[PDB]
């Protein structure tokens, strides 16, 4: 009908809204999703000496905390 | 009123008042027909590119004028000029061919 | 002043090229190049010009020639200067 | 030899379409981002629509930075930030470019009326959309499965279609798979399946579409354009500084409104880039497109879907298609139409003491006009030591300044114009005469040609500046050398009024006055006898005369005799040069004879002389009219004694015919008709009553007894000497005035019986105020007719040039009198004076050869035709001239301002368009005015006749079936023509009689298509020429039938293929090219066969629209559709033309410019 607008309100106006339930669901396997690439990160010899590497720049000074960890787990 | 060189508009570069010494008189298709049917090509010619819209014949001319030549070295009007950049800036490309 | 053409169109028959060839030689004269055949009672050389035409004296045939001969006169100077160009040798 | 590289003198041009490689070129870098300027250093913010790096430094010759200042420095690039320092001008010049994500749709050939992208495809355009707007998914190159390669699917379909097949099948949707569809597409193997198609299936609905398609698909092939380009991938940008920003007083900003939506489209654009890198689920990104593909379009050309509006102003912005367009066409050669220098205007006053090839010139306008040439003179004799000091010197305005003007203002003409121009005497060239004073003296005499009244008009100067202009001035638009219409040869510096008046007075004679009967030796003694006091102006006396003809062989011969003649006569006589004979001036001399009289001058003396004696003329008149002490008193105004009981006698019948009303004996409406008509001859009687006691009844004595002759009253001699007034305006003086009209167009049946020397009641005024306001009305409107006539005149004509000298054809049209119903409308030397014969003419009797074949037909041999009794004469005109691409000077005729035969290279079609236009003004609200644009328009009448299609015997076939068939059958030709002409409309044709092709079947106008086929060209050009001359002519407006003969060959112009054998059938095209190519055949390649064509008849207004040159057409038609539809096909535009020159800016390519471009013409295609 033209006047993209128009094709919005009746594009979006398919997706039907989600239930109070329904929120966690979606939001559960998004925690999965992640969780399972932190643990293929952690599985990479390369990802831990790089790490390694990466920190002894930091107390070589060629790097800041701000620049490697964000913090820890704990 | 009575103007020989003025002020001139930015945007296509032609006569106008600033100062009050106010712009040329409007030349139009009317007046372009009257000249078309005399056999006066060269009237026309410094009628709307010298006289008016060539902003680079205008002082060639002028420094002609003190000179004692009397000539002109045309070139193109900056309102076609403008009219090319206009339909370049569209997806359509428009060249000047030959020779 | 020159009230009417008249005269000069009658010698040269088109009327238009009567402006062209006037025009050219008008420049001869504007630029200080030569000067008139034919008494200049302080007309402009716009109006001198066409005073030659209606006496007969100019016109394209005299001037085309009259330029190729001047083409050879100043040939004819240069002629050394020119022949000196040997280093394209 | 070596061609060329850097920049030569251009000639044609191309168009064509844009590949994004050939968009990169222009681009001299990417604009980034939305920013235009700091905030607070002005400067432009690096990279955005205005930056220094991709376009150009802001001041001149310095960077941006600031470490390369000096002027010496300039292909240098600034390490600190890249800028060449060069010109600010090349900020106006380089363009930019931007790299957009998603592929975009050109909304120009999208929406253009027959969308470029639908019928290259062959695909709806409702389709295309809904794919672009993301609403259904299209199939591309769908190998062997299911599927159309041009068919949609939706949603659901798609799925379902899909999991049938999964590869080997290909789907898209959005831009991306537009640009897949014209790119994979093959223009050539589909040319291919159209040929055989065509030859398979015979079915004029079928082949009639499919021709169409198949033209345009190999055209776009030659043409060299790859469809791929109709969707954008780069989009250029526009320079800054045309776009600009700059500043205000008060410290405000203004701007292009281009910056808004550029701006926009650069936002849009980069936000989506993001959202590219971020995965944003599909709903959004579509979105995103949607919203940059509506900016990309309202940027091009707004207005083809939301209009969108610009930031905080209703007012829809300003997009680039528009700065194009306008009304009409473009803006730049449109009214109006650019200013221009060295100019000015102010009220322009009389000045008859001028000659007519001079003006008068404010001392103040003149000075501020020729500053320029003021200061090289004044340096070039060494007043002023350098241009500066002469500045100082003008502005100063020092004594010693006004001397040199005097020289460059000699003999440097000025060029004059008014604010209507019509025909080309619109400007004229004057020599300058230095005036004290404000106000632009103007010669008398060329007031009549400017139609320049003095009630406040004004006009405008120009200099011609360039040595060839002075030429071209002095030589053409000078004012003594177009003394003469180019709409008819009558001379239009006829004397206008007061100058006649004189004359009028000067010569004539009454009865009684000192010095009647004596005589003189010579006019110079009879000036001495008038000046002296003892003889009156006018009294008839005998003088000696010289008078002189020129009949010997180019020589004058001399005669002297006593003339019978007045004083007034006699003086007069001294102004008369040589060979003309004392018969012209012996008459009354009004304002009929005073114009004949120059004219005759003319065709006898040649041009300088008649210059001089016009001149002598206009101030004999005037002084003479001085010494007259002409008047106009209340008692000047006569009213007939017998007016009341005119009066009184038609109001009786009024009674009459009422009682007859009353009593039934006649009808409403009959009643109304008759008293109108009883009022109406009343008028008739009162005015020619007033005009017999008004005219002669001055009665006076000489010596006897009474005597009377024509009045010497002041109003009569006003009105019979033709100066000013007539006897329609004079019946309103002093009889009473008309019948006015109510608003609804109904004569009022109570006439107004008083007149303007009694008073008006108050109803006879308020009854009068209707026509006043209705004639305003109607002139004001009538103003806008005739303007728009001459528009669609000069537009189909115009590019008509004089080209060759004699085509060398015999054909030519036969031209006898227009016997219109009673006699002689108009004689037969004006039908053919100045033109050329076509073929010898014999007298009456033969083997006497009067005119020896083409010969021009001068006064003379006019003259010795209507000696002889000659009724018929066939002239060469410009509908038969063979010439192509122009008119044989032989074919058209003579006329000019000057008598000689026309010059090659004029442009006819100009002059001809101006002539027939401007005289609109006084014609009518069938007939008038708009009679003549119907004409030119070849529209076809509401209810019209039926010509016989062939010749042979004909008759009525079947029945009424809401049509009655008509059969015509020829005897040795093939029978097979019925035609179903409704019935109901009275016949004229006799049911049982062989009709020969072309006559009157029915009644009722006829279509003029009709009578160019059936009767043919020649035919039909008569009939065009005879009916809207007749229109004119009511009128009394004098048009030569030649111009209207330039506009009909323009309307034929084109024509339809009969044949066949190198062209295409059916197509309509130029005879031009085809009578040059069947010429082409007649002994050429293969005979094939071929072509016939068939003339066509094209309305002036559609006959225009087809244009060679596409910058041409793009001026007058509509802009957008004429760019696009040229655009695809990669016409190239080789100029050739007048309109097309005007807008580049060189010399046009006819008169003194037609000997540079036919030089030009010929060094193309050579080498
Ligand atoms: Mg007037
Ligand atoms: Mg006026
Ligand atoms: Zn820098
Ligand atoms: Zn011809």
């Amino acid at each position: 009908t033209t006047d993209p607008v128009r094709m919005y309100m009746r594009e979006m106006g398919t997706v039907e809204l989600l239930t109070r339930e329904g929120e966690i669901d979606i939001a559960k396997r998004i925690e999965d999703g992640i969780n399972q690439v932190q643990c293929s990160v952690a599985e990479y010899p390369e990802a831990i000496t790089y790490l390694l590497e990466q920190y002894d720049r930091v107390e070589a000074e060629e790097a800041r905390l701000s620049d490697l960890i964000t913090g820890f787990v704990d | 009123h009575a103007r020989s060189t003025g002020s001139y508009s930015l945007v296509t570069q032609q006569p106008l008042g600033g100062k009050a010494q106010f712009g040329g008189q409007r030349f139009g298709e009317m007046e372009v027909w009257a000249l078309e049917a005399y056999g006066a090509a060269y009237t026309l010619q410094e009628m709307l590119t010298v006289k008016s819209d060539d902003v680079n014949g205008r002082t060639k001319m002028y420094k002609n004028i003190v000179d004692g030549n009397h000539q002109m070295e045309p070139g193109m009007p900056e309102s076609f000029n403008v009219l090319l950049k206009e339909i370049r800036s569209l997806g359509i490309n428009i060249e000047l061919e030959d020779e | 002043a020159r009230v009417t053409v008249q005269d000069a169109v009658e010698k040269i028959g088109n009327r238009f090229d009567l402006v062209l060839v006037a025009a050219r030689r008008a420049r001869q004269m504007q630029v200080g190049g030569k000067d008139p055949l034919v008494p200049e009672e302080n007309d402009k050389t716009t109006v001198i010009a066409l005073r030659e035409i209606e006496e007969g004296l100019i016109n394209n045939q005299i001037l085309d020639v009259r330029e190729r001969q001047e083409q050879q006169e100043q040939e004819a100077a240069e002629l050394q200067a020119v022949t000196a160009i040997a280093e394209g040798r | 030899l070596k061609a060329q590289t850097k920049t030569e003198e251009f000639d044609a041009i191309k168009i064509a379409l844009a590949s994004p490689d050939m968009i990169r070129s222009w681009s001299f870098g990417e604009v980034k981002k939305p920013e235009t300027i700091n905030y607070r250093t002005f400067k432009p913010e690096r990279d955005g629509l205005f930056c220094a790096r991709i376009f150009g430094p802001v001041k001149d010759y310095e960077c941006l930075c600031g470490k390369y200042k000096r002027l010496k420095h300039r292909g240098v690039i600034c390490e600190k930030c890249g800028v060449e320092v060069t010109q600010t001008k090349v900020r106006r010049e380089r363009m930019g470019h931007i790299e957009l994500a998603s592929p975009t749709a050109h909304i120009w050939f999208l929406k253009s009326l027959p969308s470029r992208i639908g019928l290259l495809l062959d695909m709806p355009l409702r389709d295309i959309e809904r794919v672009l707007y993301f609403e259904s998914y299209v199939v591309i190159e769908g190998g062997m499965t299911n599927l159309e390669r041009q068919q949609i699917l939706t949603e659901e379909q798609y799925l379902d279609a899909l999991e049938e097949f999964g590869d080997e099948f290909d789907a898209k949707m959005g831009a991306e798979a537009i640009q897949a569809l014209l790119k994979s597409m093959d223009l050539e193997q589909e040319c291919e399946q159209l040929r055989e198609e065509l030859n398979e299936t015979n079915s004029e609905t079928k082949r009639k579409k499919l021709t169409k398609r198949i033209k345009l698909l190999e055209a776009f092939v030659q043409s060299g354009n790859k469809p791929e380009w109709m969707i954008l991938t780069v989009l250029p940008v526009l320079p800054p500084d045309l776009r600009p920003l700059v500043p205000l007083d008060g410290g405000r900003f203004a701007t292009s409104d281009l910056n808004d939506l550029y701006r926009r489209v650069i936002n849009r654009n980069n936000r989506l880039k993001r959202l590219l890198d971020l995965a944003a689920p599909d709903i959004i990104v579509r979105n995103e497109k949607r919203m940059l593909q509506e900016a990309v379009d309202a940027l091009l050309d707004n207005g083809r879907r939301g209009r969108a509006i610009t930031g905080s102003n209703k007012r829809p912005l300003k997009s680039l298609a528009d700065m194009i367009k306008g009304k009409q066409g473009r803006f730049r050669q449109n009214l109006l139409g650019k200013r221009v220098d060295y100019s000015g205007r102010s009220v322009i006053t009389v000045g008859p003491y001028l000659r007519l090839h001079q003006c008068g010139l404010p001392k103040k306008m003149a000075l501020e006009l020729f500053k320029p040439f003021i200061y090289g003179k004044l340096e070039l004799r060494g007043l002023a030591t350098t241009i500066k000091a002469a500045k100082k010197m003008v502005e100063r305005e020092e004594a010693v300044v006004w001397d040199i003007l005097d020289e460059v203002i000699r003999e440097h003409p000025v060029l004059l114009n008014r604010a209507p121009t019509l025909h080309r005497l619109g400007i004229q060239a004057f020599e300058p005469v230095l005036i004290e004073g404000k106000a632009i003296q103007l010669h008398p005499l060329v007031c009549a040609a400017y139609n320049a009244d003095f009630d406040g008009d004004q006009m405008a100067v120009h200099v011609p500046l360039t040595l060839e202009a002075q030429l071209e001035a002095r030589a053409l638009m000078m004012s003594t050398n177009n003394i003469l219409s180019p709409a008819n040869g009558e001379p239009i510096i006829v004397p206008s009024q007061d100058v006649v008046l004189g004359l009028y007075y000067m010569t004539r004679d009454c009865v009684n006055a000192k010095g009647e009967g004596m005589v003189l030796t010579g006019p110079k003694e009879a000036e001495r006898l008038y000046r002296s006091g003892l003889a009156s102006l006018h009294a008839r006396v005998k003088v000696r005369i010289t008078e002189y003809e020129k009949d010997a062989n180019g020589e004058l011969v001399a005669k002297t005799s006593l003339k019978d003649t007045t004083v007034g006569r006699a003086i007069l006589w001294m102004i008369v040069p040589k060979g003309l004979p004392y018969s012209i001036v012996n008459q009354a001399l009004g304002k009929k004879a005073i114009s004949k009289m120059l004219n005759t001058c003319y065709r006898i003396l040649g041009l300088k002389p008649t210059v001089i004696f016009a001149d002598q003329i206009m101030y004999t008149g005037f002084a003479y009219a001085a010494r007259s002490g002409a008047s106009v008193g209340i008692d000047d105004m006569v009213i007939p004694e017998k007016k009341h009981e005119i009066i009184s006698e038609a109001e009786a019948e009024v009674a009459e015919i009422q009682e007859q009303f009353q009593s039934g004996l006649v009808t409403a409406g009959e009643r109304y008709n008759k008293v109108i008509d009883i009022w109406a001859a009343a008028n008739d009687r009162v005015s020619k009553a007033m005009m017999d006691n008004l005219q002669t009844e001055t009665v006076i004595n000489r010596d006897g007894q009474e005597e009377k002759q024509v009045s010497f009253n002041s109003i009569y001699m006003m009105a019979d000497s033709g100066a000013r007034g007539s006897a329609a305006q004079i019946r309103q003086l002093a009889g009473m005035r008309g019948l006015m009209a109510k608003p609804d167009g109904s004569i009022i049946e109570t006439p107004i019986t008083a007149n303007f020397r009694e008073g008006l009641n108050v109803l006879q005024y308020f009854i009068s105020t209707h026509g006043a306001r209705k004639g305003l009305a109607d002139t004001a409107l009538k103003t806008a007719n005739s303007g728009y006539l001459t528009r669609r005149l000069v537009d189909v004509a115009q590019d008509l040039v004089v080209t060759e000298d004699d085509c060398g054809t015999h054909e030519g049209i036969m031209m006898t009198p227009v016997i219109e119903g009673g006699d002689v409308k108009e004689p037969l030397r004006d039908r053919v004076l100045g033109r050329v014969t076509a073929e010898d003419v014999l007298k009456p009797g033969t083997a006497d050869i009067l005119v020896p074949r083409n010969t021009l037909l001068h006064e003379q041999w006019c003259d010795l035709l209507e000696e002889n009794s000659v009724d018929a004469v066939k002239v060469r005109s410009v509908v038969s001239c063979d010439t192509d691409f122009g008119v044989c000077a032989h074919c058209y005729g003579r006329d000019l301002a000057r008598g000689h035969i026309i010059n090659k290279g004029e442009a006819i079609g100009v002059i001809a368009a101006q002539s027939i236009g401007e005289p609109g003004t006084q014609l009518t609200m069938t007939g008038g005015l708009p009679r003549v644009a119907d004409l030119f328009e070849a529209r076809r009448p509401k209810e019209p006749a039926i010509l016989a299609e062939i010749s042979g015997i004909v008759s009525f076939g079947k029945e009424t079936k809401g049509k009655r068939r008509l059969v015509i059958t020829p005897v040795d030709g093939s029978d097979p023509y019925e035609e179903m002409i409704p019935k109901w409309r009275q016949l004229n044709v006799f049911e049982g009689e062989r009709v020969e092709r072309g006559d009157v079947i029915s009644d009722g106008p006829e279509a003029p298509h009709d009578i160019l086929r059936l009767r043919g060209v020649h035919a039909v050009t008569r009939y065009i020429v005879n009916e809207v001359q007749d229109v004119y002519r009511l009128q009394g407006v004098k048009i030569n039938d030649k111009h209207i003969e330039v506009i009909v060959r323009q309307m034929l112009r084109k024509a339809t293929i009969v044949n066949a054998g190198s062209s295409d059938f059916l197509e309509g095209e130029q005879v031009e090219y085809s009578r040059v190519k069947i010429a082409n055949r007649e002994l050429e390649a293969n005979g094939k066969v071929g072509a016939t064509y068939s003339r066509d008849l094209l309305g002036i207004t559609k006959a225009s629209l087809a244009t060679e040159s596409f910058i041409s057409a793009a001026s007058f038609q509509e802009t957008t559709r004429v760019l696009t539809e040229a655009a695809v096909a990669g016409k190239r535009d080789e100029l050739r033309g007048l309109k097309e020159n005007v807008i580049v800016g060189r010399l046009i390519p006819a008169g003194t410019g037609y000997a540079y471009h036919q030089d030009r013409m010929r060094r193309r295609a050579a080498g």
